[PDB]
DNA sequence: ATCTGACACGTGCCTGGAGACTAGGGAGTAATCCCCTTGGGCGGTTAAACGCGGGGGACAGCGCGTACGTGCGTTTAAGCGGTGCTAGAGCTGTCTACGACCAATTGAGCGGCCTCGGCACCGGGATTCTCGA
DNA sequence: TCGAGAATCCCGGTGCCGAGGCCGCTCAATTGGTCGTAGACAGCTCTAGCACCGCTTAAACGCACGTACGCGCTGTCCCCCGCGTTTAACCGCCCAAGGGGATTACTCCCTAGTCTCCAGGCACGTGTCAGAT
């Protein structure tokens, strides 16, 4: 096809799934290497991680709404970091 | 007569008594000779008298192979298929053969653990199976596998299990198996009261000559003062700290739980393994002479110094691939030239490696060899020499490893070398392995 | 098969592919995304993470026990303004 | 063993959609949006007590809880649920 | 109680919660009946929304993709769950013009 | 004029105007009402820093847009990221 | 009484902000924003007053409905 | 209310500044609502966690989850060196 | 009491009303009268440091202000308060 | 240099502190048992990595014109000061009519057990949406 | 233009499994006297909020004029996307002997609230002395 034919045929099917995306197994890892450092020696129950990454995910999809609508008030189409940077540092997030 | 031949043929007449009787059984000959000559023989007898029928026979891939082949003997009249793969056996689903009609047509089905598993749902349909025949009964030694689930749900109004070891971890798995054989089902008496009618393990004693007898012998270590120190540190929570002064790459990766009967094991195959996961150190230890502050890794070296006084190739066992890759690194550093296969390598890549090392010409004496890994049918009978040097908790598990070694086509007397460390959990394991060999030997009695 | 090289792995979060990032994006609306983009990705999620995970490790050694549950974590979120519903 | 408004929240679906299943998952929610918007009414009308030196929550603190948590025109059509219910309640 | 009322929430047993949940010292009689009659309306409200919305994706039950709709879509509704996060509940659809 | 008011702690809005808007958009919800002195003042100075901050945030928004004059649509912008009517 | 809330006003508090050239529509826009805000916090307040039996909007009723928004502010009282 | 100590506390840090009266406001204002803050939070994981008492432990939990980063690592650090030294004595 | 500046008798009274629980442990005033003094003198440092710079004998509300918005961590605890008074 | 905040000593009144009970929640222990441990096996199969064009896209430069800032002279109307008036905030005292509590009473709703219809799945057939020239 | 073809869209038919169903039983919600206490409310004092006047002067307003910035248009070239092919990526199911778990139900103790007396801090009153408006 012409290049952004099927990338809006993409932005159509994802946002009516309800279905997760990223792998189980790589979140997971993440989270616990991120806590080996607050507290050495600890557990984690499988719904936790589960909980852990539905919160991550709305997380990063709204960002990526945020980020889009302050790239188009720049009159272009591709969202770049410094859209990531103006939109966290209007919502306060550290 | 007028039939196959001996060690054999009493054996169909046990599969056909048990058609009289219609009570499901376990054969259980030695590792010997038998095994598909004697699974296809009562089916084959069925002959005229019954090629029809629903037939099923499941068994690992390379065993799959195997019958397959096999059934290409005296009388190629019955049909058959292996059913393997997925989406492939969706156009061999109906194209094979109809859903019910079984004329002379109907062809064996010869599937694997795993389709018999995952697509029950197609095999499912068919009438009830004459004779469901799983090739390792081992298989099904727990009855909460959800294989076991799945293979309820056919529709089996006879079953049998084909297996050399019966019995290996304890007596619940004998007891899972007996649901599966028969639903219905001093003391020693009185267990062979029950077990005698079914169970049929013809010894090597129809079938002689296992070649010149083997030797198997425990030749300990002492555990040296870096090790003590380590255990002790391990003996309660301190061993983190001790080495976490340096703390390079983490402090001891921020964290240590584990089992103490491995995490101390673990030391007692080398205690590289826990300075390594500790400290960053991307080096290996380099001194080349740190390698020699492991007990157990100093026997090795002279044990194999005085087999290069005679160069008769050896055989490496070891229950993890780190502690193979820390002896690796070791011998490269000398120079010598090794071959190895774990499960990581690669299938095709390991089949040369063996018809290198199998070459008459090549010399490459030191092999390692992961013990759990399935090359049993490597046969390197060029090796002479095995050197367990882990043990397992489960022994039927070394005992194959001898075999890969001690079968047919070793002209060489083979010697065993398990080593151990005293005043640990190596000789306590040793202690195990043995009283489970002894489970299954008064078992033989 | 080697001297000093012992046998490295990679990062937890390289974990995180460069694919679901933009499928997590189109899901949002985004069209052409650019390159140095998923490199900044990483680090939002890894300080999202850290403030939760802080919080679950706490509410759960109050308890005494040393396994974080889910209800530890609904909490956490909670605190920061995030509800979740179904656990 | 574990208290919960499943049986009263497909009471008021059935009142509302006579013919429509609710789904279990989806319940989960329901159950969940109900205890949550308890706990923020009680807690505003405690606070609001403990600032108006009261040791009693009373009617008059749960509407002017209700008038505060419930955004927009969600509270008028509640609060009037809500009174005529305490209207009808007294003369019993 | 719930009787004596109209309301089909259980009278009873919010009031008990509220004076086992110290929350104050003293509840008195009309407290328990308010919040019932202000919950009940809240929940019909949310289900009536929702059930509008499941017929549409012609299906007739319910399920949390429809919650988070109908929420998403209603003013009120959403300023109230201005940050909730239903489970397995997706995204409303928004595709700008840029295209 | 950007250094003299970055260094002052006075008011910015006259007194009178503030307080008859106060008492209007009240008598929507309640008729007859009074308001002490201290009141009025409260509420002055909290809409006055709020309005500085939404300033501060529309002048990023149009900084990114690589102008120097911000227009309405920079407060929208940033009154939709902050999550506001 | 919104046109009290001159144009030089406006101007003051964005050269706070640090704006620097201020457009021509951007008067309309300020005087709705500021509305709302103080439709919103008045409301609050006149909730807590009646709920207090007065008619009299007081000391920490604004406070309260401050912080109520996430904005303490302290001193007032 | 804590004006004394607040003045205490002024000439122990800073022997020689004084301090108008709309500060001390602050001030005060500053610390009340610290407490309440800390109080109500330990309250909260009292009632859930089914406890009638608010011990240290709750007021040492409350501390790390309200007062943002190392300025509570300090915190806790004061706080445990003061019931120590109470406790001994 | 025996530590500190702060009156450890009356936060514990403050506890005590208010009815924050039925039981109020020992510990629990000492501890928080530690807390509040720490947070105080980290605040009242920093503006007569402000002080300092402005070389201000007397601390207002202004030094208060610019104090609390430079500190990173302050800047966080007091996130959007607006000092009487004061300004950026 | 002064007027505005400091800054200092006293009356007393209001708190804290201390001493004791009967109470009574919390620290201690034992238990059972069930999800949770480090290291490996083998077999699936779908997602992820890589490489290569080529079409977008973002970015820089230039030019016109219009809307913003500055300046100066009118004209509002805010700020201050002072006077008068009364609504209503704040507090006190009486006395009851909403509350807690206990006990006797028992039907509503709750854990585990039924079943069958709508919903996920499609394969086959059918219909509209790019695109390229 | 118009088709050529590819993504999109039905009909059945499938099971086929969770959405409704029922049911004793336990405990929790009613209903009745007490049993005080917490509530309303009636009345009085006096603060402070509102209305209005007159005068000064500072901030707002209107209009003219110049020019800096915003916006359209153009051209170059970087780098993102789509596709096909080759690797990883995950995910499933299994070892086996261990513990870690965490939950419940076991048992007494020292400290909470409770009194009760009695101390002396702090809120408020008052004189001094400066420092930044």
């Amino acid at each position: 096809f012409r290049p952004g034919t099927v990338a809006l045929r993409e932005i159509r099917k994802y946002q009516k799934s309800t279905e997760l995306l990223i792998r189980k197994l790589p979140f997971q890892r993440l989270v616990r290497e991120i806590a080996q450092d607050f507290k050495t020696d600890l557990r984690f129950q499988s719904s936790a991680v589960a909980a852990l990454q539905e919160a991550a995910e709305a997380y990063l999809v709204g960002l990526f709404e945020d980020t889009n609508l302050c790239a188009i008030h720049a009159k272009r189409v591709t969202i770049m970091p410094k859209d990531i940077q103006l939109a966290r540092r209007i919502r306060g997030e550290r | 007569g007028g039939q196959l031949k001996s060690y054999q043929l009493k054996g169909v007449k046990w599969l056909i008594s048990l058609w009289q009787n219609g009570l499901n059984g376990i054969l259980a000959d030695q590792m010997g000779l038998g095994k598909t000559i004697q699974t296809i023989g009562f089916l084959s007898h069925l002959k005229g008298n019954g090629l029809d029928g629903p037939y099923l026979v499941i068994a690992p891939l390379s065993t799959l192979s195997n019958w397959f082949n096999e059934i290409a003997r005296f009388t190629p009249s019955i049909n058959a298929i292996i059913y393997h793969g997925d989406k492939n056996q969706r156009d061999e689903l109906r194209r094979k053969h109809m859903p019910k009609t079984v004329g002379p047509k109907f062809p064996i089905v010869i599937t694997s653990y795993e389709v018999a598993m995952n697509d029950a749902k197609r095999i499912l349909r068919h009438y009830p199976w004459k004779y469901v025949v799983i090739d390792e009964g081992h298989r099904l030694k727990n009855h909460k596998c959800k294989l076991l689930r799945e293979l309820k749900h056919l529709k089996m109004d006879n079953k049998l299990l084909l297996t050399g070891t019966p019995l290996q971890n304890n007596l619940s798995e004998l007891w899972s198996l007996l649901n599966f054989i028969l639903p219905d089902i001093q003391v020693v008496s009185k267990l062979h009261g029950i077990l005698r009618p079914f169970i049929l393990r013809r010894m090597k004693c129809d079938v002689e000559l296992s070649l010149p007898r083997k030797k198997e012998i425990i030749m300990y270590a002492t555990m040296t003062d870096h090790q003590k120190k380590f255990q002790e540190h391990l003996v309660n929570n301190t061993l983190e700290a001790h080495l976490g002064e340096n703390a390079i790459r983490g402090q001891g990766w921020k964290g240590k739980l584990n089992n103490l009967v491995i995490q101390l094991r673990k030391n007692c195959n080398h205690p590289d393994l826990l300075q390594g996961q500790i400290d960053g150190s991307y080096l290996y230890p380099p001194v080349e002479e740190i390698v020699g502050q492991c007990g157990k890794f100093r026997l090795l070296e002279r044990l194999l110094v005085r087999l290069f006084a005679n160069n008769h190739k050896v055989l490496i066992f070891s229950q993890w691939t780190k502690l193979l890759d820390i002896m690796d690194y070791y011998f490269s550093e000398k120079g010598f030239e090794v071959c190895r296969i774990d499960g990581s390598v690669k299938l095709d890549e390991r089949r040369r490696q063996i018809k290198d090392f199998s070459d008459e010409k090549s010399s490459c004496s030191i092999f390692l060899l992961s013990t759990r890994a399935g090359g049993l049918g490597i046969n390197l009978t060029a090796a002479d020499t095995c050197i367990l040097y882990d043990s397992d908790w489960n022994p039927q598990m070394d005992l194959q490893a001898m075999d890969r070694c001690h079968r047919i086509g070793q002209t060489k007397p083979v010697h065993v070398y398990r080593l151990s460390t005293a005043q640990s959990i190596e000789t306590r394991v040793l202690k195990r392995a043995y009283s489970k060999l002894k489970l299954e030997h008064v078992v033989i009695g | 098969g080697a001297k000093r090289h012992r046998k490295v792995l990679r990062d937890n979060i390289q974990g995180i592919t460069k694919p679901a990032i933009r499928r997590l994006a189109r899901r949002g609306g985004v069209k052409r995304i650019s390159g140095l983009i998923y490199e900044e990705t990483r680090g939002v999620l890894k300080i999202f993470l850290e403030n939760v995970i802080r919080d679950a490790v706490t509410y759960t050694e109050h308890a005494r026990r040393k396994t974080v549950t889910a209800m530890d974590v609904v909490y956490a979120l909670k605190r920061q303004g995030r509800t979740l519903y179904g656990f | 063993s574990v208290e919960t408004y499943k049986i009263y929240i497909f009471k008021v679906l059935k009142q509302v959609h006579p013919d429509i299943g609710i789904s279990s998952k989806a319940m989960g929610i329901m159950n969940s949006f109900i205890n949550d918007i308890f706990e923020k009414l009680a807690s505003e009308s405690s606070k609001l007590a403990r600032y108006n030196k009261k040791p009693t929550i009373t009617s008059r603190e749960i509407q002017t809880a209700v008038r505060l948590v419930l955004p927009g025109e969600l509270a008028k059509h509640a609060v009037s649920e809500g009174t005529k219910a305490v209207t009808k309640f007294t003369s019993s | 109680r719930s009787s004596k009322a109209g309301l089909q929430f259980p009278v009873g047993r919010i009031a008990r919660f509220l004076k086992a949940g110290k929350y104050a010292e003293r509840v008195g009689a009309g407290a328990p009946v308010y919040l019932a009659a202000v919950l009940e309306y809240l929940a019909a409200e949310v289900l009536e929304l929702a059930g509008n919305a499941a017929r549409d994706n012609k299906k007739t039950r319910i399920v949390p993709r429809h919650i988070q709709l109908a929420v998403r879509n209603d003013e009120e509704l959403s300023k109230l769950l201005g940050d909730v996060t239903i489970a397995n509940g997706g995204v409303m659809p928004n595709i700008h013009n840029l295209l």
